[PDB]
RNA sequence: GUGUC
């Protein structure tokens, strides 16, 4: 199966790369420019549908200087990864304290 | 030191017919060390200038005194020390449309410059020694600060 | 003075009787000419809080703090489609008998939920009508109107 | 061996309607097959088939041979069809909706930022601009807050990279043009682009409007190439749209709702109105109204007292424009007049 | 309904179609998207080379 | 389901199966996802009584309490969050310049409310993991990419 | 048994005909604050040329209604004003005339103006796009004249 | 003959 593509630009070799990521909407996508936009070394970054009825997006990189735009992708989807890993670990930890102070002041 | 114009503006009035925008709002200005007409556009959330105040406006380019002139500008990078610090505006336009005063058909002497920064419009009057440079194509910064005595 | 404004500016959002201002969500490098902000995670990890307001039988409704929109907007959008569940597909109908027609009534039948737990289920191949044991639950209808 | 295949895409295919009066009610374009089960085109290209997308039903042909598939393409194109043979004005500019996004993109009154900008231009890379490096203007405002003006992110369409060689100059009024002033306009209602870029006014009805003269995309074609015009043409269609929805433009009963400062304003016009026009009928009765057109009696006070009428509602249009907001959808709409006038307004 | 415009000058033509339009602002101004229901029964001969 | 009447009968044998929700809209496992940003209701200036009891009104009841305390009859605000946003106060402009209306932008209030298939406070947590599970099946692949 | 595709002719019951464009899933279509989405979307550029105020009045008179819980009586040359039901309208919670605070889904972030939202009786009518679609390339000729 | 553009 096709996962992600990677087009650069026919001028700039390392320096504006389009990923073309398969069988994924806006919910991958604003998360992912949020976290590339979070980076200081990225100038441009944004993701785009191609087709309504499709489910090819293409989201640019671009960084400041020379830099390959395929570290600032990876480090922004692992720190997501972690981001989300926390909240997970905090919301399951306020759920069962708050489960078993009602259960307890219940009873 | 690069310095195109720099002087000490007042204004007279602001926003005479009405109101039309909410983030916009027009200003005249004017002098004392030579008489000019300086009419622009600045964002009243960010800068909430008020009636009868005096400023501090400075036209130029190349803010940092070590190199010549820089190819792209940079938002958070601080390499070397400009003069954007030390005031509390800026802007980065170009100037067009450069013109005089049409009321006297004999024999005058005062030139005008049209400057636009993106859509706000400025309008300068004045002597013509006083503008020295001011190119029909120039890439300009203008620096605004508030002088409160 | 204008610096407060400026700081609320980015912190709440104003309403007014006619639109709305300060909606973009402006708090990464470069923007900014006073402060910086590049991840800080570990000071992240303090800022950001869950808590329980209420948690009902079929409702549960929690608060976040120090959060962006975007991740937010992420949860809520999985929060539908990419959740899996179980229900009805397949209908193989015997004899029908009644008023209701077989599309609608199969279309009704597959708007019914199931109280099932779809993790020890598996996902099914790419095509097969058949039916495994681990990917496919039966259910039968029966019934017949007689007088009293 | 002749082999008869399925419709590809990239097949030059007619598409046009039945009620033909002129000559551009037929056109050839691409074929591209899509699973919908519905024929789709682009707004644009709907006013030369005059089409009203709620019960149209458009018909499409195809050649079969290969001597007359190179004579549509070249006669009968998209890109070469543009103007009119009767005067001369590009057909194909925008519509409404369009219209009506690049005039609130364009209002001297929105300032987006670094991330809003990266975004906005980020949906224009879809087709053959995947091979292509867009570059980021310099900011205009940047002491405390480092914010963007929507009206150089509009200059993009015209300009998108560095290698593309566009300078377009145009340089004209709206259609709101307050005067007292070529450039130093009240309401910004004058554009003044050069080299490209926009330095002054808003895009309205006049500016990039179907059927006028000094259009973008008219002097875009006349100045450059004839391809450079249709592959900016539906730059915009991907950037205004998109923006003005992520923006909000609706329209409710509370717009439309009489002032009650303006409900006696008009009670007054009303008042005098009647009493001047009941006037005239004892006038008539006693032998009066002296008459400066060769007339009749009754032709005289039929047009006396039709001029006492209009000015009633002209006057209370006119005081109705002085109560109005800024933000009301219909007024925002009759002065971009994307569909609308001020008309409607008053008799509304 | 005669032979000399209504035959000659009609002469109704084979390979085509009609349909119901929709709006796709997705495409470009030379674009049109055709159904595949439709694609699949028009044919377009062609020759084979090298 | 369906009504029968005496001489009908209906039989039927149904499948279930698994899916997610982008399918069909019968996969979806929680009926209401939903959230909401924090209310703020800044006054501006000390009112009397009158206007007061006048603007307890105007907004929802448990919003502004007033207290009269032996001399006054001032306004407070104590618990906002229970307001729906009507902006209701811009309808008499007599005030006009005593409140102020915002939203929090960090503050999210989550209400989630499930059909009965699963616990809701599951389908939270299980949000979370389906979120990383494409983030790290992308990584996946991007890890032999950049192996080549 | 046929289900409403790209293609369909619709109806206001108030002289607005249309065909639907695009299919939008419910990750879109943004909910304002409870967590309703729009069921059909409308465009405001058609009411100004069209000059049909009735439509307004009417969605306002159904709100109204379906949140007390009474038909609102619209005849011809009568019915009810505008004044007794937007004050009406308040008791609830909800604002007075037409406008609700939304949140825009495909970004997540808030909407700078308000829109206008409610119910209203549609209708859908005939000439399906799945008859009004032909295609022919090579099918019987007539005896007479050897023409389609 | 009816229905739509």
């Amino acid at each position: 199966k096709t996962a992600l593509e990677m087009v650069q630009a026919a001028g700039t070799d390392r320096h504006c790369v389009t990923f073309v990521l398969h069988e994924e909407d806006h919910t991958l996508g604003n998360s992912l420019r949020y976290m590339i936009m979070k980076n200081p070394e990225v100038e441009f970054c944004g993701y785009t549908t191609t087709h309504p009825s499709e489910s090819k997006i293409n989201l640019r990189i671009q960084t400041r200087g020379t830099l390959p735009a395929v570290e600032p992708f990876q480090r922004g989807l692992n720190e997501l990864m972690n981001v989300c890993q926390h909240v997970l670990d905090k919301f399951e930890a306020s759920i069962k304290d708050y489960k078993d102070q009602k259960a307890s002041r219940n009873e | 030191a690069g310095i195109l114009f720099e002087d000490i503006f007042d204004v007279k009035d602001i926003d005479p017919e009405g109101k039309k925008f909410d983030r916009v709002s027009r200003l005249h200005c004017e002098s004392e060390s030579f008489k000019m007409d300086l009419i622009l556009d600045v964002n009243i959330q960010i800068y909430p200038v008020d009636l009868g105040d005096k400023f501090r406006l400075v036209i130029a380019s190349t803010l940092y005194e070590d190199g010549t002139l820089d190819d792209g500008e940079y938002n958070p990078t601080d390499d070397r020390p400009s003069r954007a610090d030390q005031f509390e505006y800026v802007m980065y336009g170009k100037v067009y449309r450069i013109e005089g005063d049409e009321t006297s058909t004999e024999a005058a002497t005062r030139l005008s410059a049209y400057v636009s920064y993106g859509g706000l419009l400025m309008r300068l009057q004045g002597d013509a020694n006083n503008l020295h440079g001011f190119e029909v194509d120039s890439r300009v910064y203008l620096l605004m600060k508030k002088l409160a005595f | 003075a204008a610096s407060q404004a400026v700081e609320e500016m980015r912190s709440r959002v104003v309403l007014g009787e006619f639109g709305v201002r300060n909606v973009h969500t402006t708090d990464f490098p470069g923007n900014y000419s006073g402060y910086d902000d590049a991840w800080d995670q570990d000071r992240f990890e303090k800022n950001f809080r869950v808590d329980v307001v209420h948690m009902d039988e079929n409702s549960l409704e929690f608060d976040m703090v120090g959060i962006d929109a975007a991740i937010a907007n992420a949860f809520r959008r999985i929060l539908l489609a990419e959740v899996p569940t179980m229900a009805v597909e397949k209908v193989l109908v015997y004899n029908n008998t009644s008023i209701v027609q077989d599309e609608i009534l199969a279309h009704r039948l597959g708007l019914i939920p199931i109280h099932a737990d779809p993790r020890l289920f598996e996902y099914r191949n790419q095509g097969d009508e058949e039916g495994t044991e681990i990917d496919t639950l039966q259910f039968r209808l029966q019934v017949r109107c007689t007088r009293n | 061996d002749i082999v008869e295949r399925h419709l590809i895409d990239g097949d030059v295919v007619l598409f046009n309607r039945q009620p033909s009066l002129h000559k551009l009610s037929i056109m050839a374009h691409l074929a591209r097959v899509k699973p919908h089960r519905t024929f789709r085109f682009n707004e644009c290209v709907c006013t030369p088939y005059n089409a009203d997308f709620d019960g149209d039903e458009m018909n499409l042909h195809l050649p079969q041979t290969e001597e007359a598939k190179a004579e549509a393409l070249v006669l009968m194109g998209t890109k070469a069809n543009l103007v009119t043979p009767r005067n001369g004005e590009p057909l194909i500019a925008a519509i409404q909706d369009f219209l009506t996004g690049a005039y609130l993109l364009t209002l001297k009154d929105t300032f987006f930022d670094r991330a809003k900008a990266c975004q906005i231009i980020a949906s224009i890379l879809v087709g053959k601009d995947e091979k292509i490096k867009v570059r980021l203007p310099p900011p205009t405002i940047l002491k405390p807050v480092t914010l963007w003006t929507g009206k150089q992110i509009f200059s993009v369409i015209l300009r998108p990279s560095d290698d593309n060689p566009v300078r377009a100059n145009l340089r004209t009024k709206g259609k709101q043009y307050c005067g007292k002033g070529e450039d130093l306009c009240a309401n910004d209602s004058y554009v003044t682009i050069q080299n490209s870029e926009l330095m002054s006014g808003s895009m309205d009805k006049g500016t990039l409007g179907s059927g006028s003269k000094n259009n973008i995309f008219y002097i875009l074609l006349r100045d450059w190439g004839q391809n450079e015009a249709a592959d900016a043409m539906s730059r915009l269609a991907r950037l205004a749209p998109v923006y003005l929805s992520n923006r909000g433009f609706s329209i409710g009963i509370g717009d439309v709702t009489p002032g009650q400062g303006l409900l006696k304003a008009k009670y007054e016009l009303l008042n005098a109105g009647y009493k001047k026009c009941d006037e005239y009928i004892e006038a008539l009765n006693t032998g009066k109204l002296q008459q400066q057109p060769g007339c009749t009696a009754e032709e005289t006070l039929e047009a006396l007292i039709l001029k006492e009428l209009s000015v009633i509602r002209d006057h209370a249009g006119s005081a109705c424009l002085r109560e109005l907001d800024k933000s009301n959808s219909p007024l925002t709409m009759a002065l971009c007049g994307s569909k609308g006038s001020f008309i409607n307004i008053s008799q509304m | 309904q005669g032979r000399f415009r209504g035959n000659l000058s009609g002469k109704r033509v084979d390979f085509s179609g009609r349909t119901v339009i929709s709006p796709d602002p997705n495409l470009r101004i030379d674009e049109v998207a055709v159904p595949v229901h439709v694609a699949k029964i028009l044919t377009f001969p062609e020759k084979v080379n090298k | 389901i369906a009504q029968l009447r005496p001489g009908q009968e209906i039989d039927l044998l149904m499948h279930c199966v698994k899916g997610i929700g982008k399918d069909h809209a019968k996969f979806s496992p929680v009926a209401t996802a939903s959230y909401r940003l924090l209310p703020d209701i800044t006054l501006l200036e000390p009112v009397e009584g009158e206007a007061a009891e006048e603007l307890s009104r105007c907004f929802s009841p448990g919003v502004i309490e007033v207290q009269e305390v032996q001399g006054k009859k001032v306004a407070r605000v104590a618990n906002p969050r229970l307001d729906t946003f009507s902006r209701e106060i811009f309808r008499n402009e007599k005030l006009k310049k005593v409140v102020r209306l915002a939203r929090v932008r960090d503050h999210y209030i989550f209400s989630v409310e499930s059909t009965g298939v699963l616990p809701p406070d599951v389908l939270v947590s299980e949000a979370i993991k389906v979120l990383m599970g494409k983030c790290r099946r992308f990584l996946d692949e991007l890890d032999a990419v950049q192996m080549d | 048994t046929r289900r409403p595709e790209i293609g369909d002719k619709f109806s206001s019951r108030h002289g607005q005909k249309g065909v639907c464009g695009l299919i939008v899933p419910q990750e879109d279509m943004p909910f304002c604050d409870s967590g309703i989405c729009p069921d059909i979307i409308m465009n405001p550029h058609g009411f100004p040329s069209r000059m049909t105020v009735g439509k307004l009045i009417e969605l306002l008179a159904g709100k109204a209604g379906v949140l007390d819980g009474r038909f609102h009586y619209g005849t011809a040359f009568g019915g009810s004003k505008v004044k007794d039901v937007c004050e009406d309208l308040v008791r609830h919670g909800y604002n007075y005339l037409g406008k609700d605070y939304v949140t825009s889904g495909i970004t997540g972030e808030p909407l700078e103006a308000y829109i206008y939202f409610g119910p209203v009786y549609y209708q859908k009518l005939k000439h399906m796009v799945l008859d009004k679609m032909h295609a022919r390339a090579r099918g019987p000729r007539a005896v007479l004249t050897r023409q389609p």
